[PDB]
C-alpha cells in the first residue's frame, strides 16, 4: 500500500518534466536563432519565399 | 509540331525565369548571413576594446 502511495506522489512530477521538455525542443524547429539561416526554421523559409 | 514545339519552349523558358529567380534569392540569402557574421566580429572587436 506505502509503495504505491510513493509511486503515485512521483507519476505527476515525471509527466510535467517530460512536457515541459517538449515544449522547449519545440520552441527551436520555428525561430531558433536569428542567424540560423537553415530554412528549417519557419521564418527563413518566409524570408526566402 | 512546329506549334507543340512552341508551346513546350515557351514552358521551358518560364521555368528558366523561376529558376533564376531561385538563384538570385539564395544569393541574396548568403549575402545577409555575411553581413550577419561580420556583425558579430565587430561586436567581439568592441567588447575586447
Ligand atoms: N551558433 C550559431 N550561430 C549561427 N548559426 C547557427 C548556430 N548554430 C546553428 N546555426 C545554423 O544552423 C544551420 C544548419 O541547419 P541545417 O543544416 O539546415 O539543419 P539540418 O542539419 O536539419 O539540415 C546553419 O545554417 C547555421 O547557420
Amino acid at each position: 500500500e506505502r509503495k504505491y502511495l510513493e509511486l503515485k506522489s512521483q507519476k505527476n512530477l515525471y509527466l510535467a518534466r517530460l512536457k515541459s521538455a517538449i515544449a522547449a525542443q519545440k520552441i527551436e524547429e520555428i525561430a531558433g536563432n536569428l542567424d540560423n539561416a537553415s530554412a528549417s526554421s519557419l521564418f527563413e523559409r518566409i524570408e526566402t519565399k | 509540331l512546329l506549334e507543340r514545339l512552341l508551346g513546350e519552349m515557351e514552358l521551358e523558358l518560364i521555368e528558366l525565369r523561376r529558376a533564376l529567380a531561385q538563384t538570385i534569392a539564395t544569393f541574396k540569402s548568403t549575402e545577409r548571413q555575411r553581413d550577419a557574421q561580420q556583425l558579430i566580429a565587430q561586436r567581439w572587436y568592441e567588447k575586447a576594446q
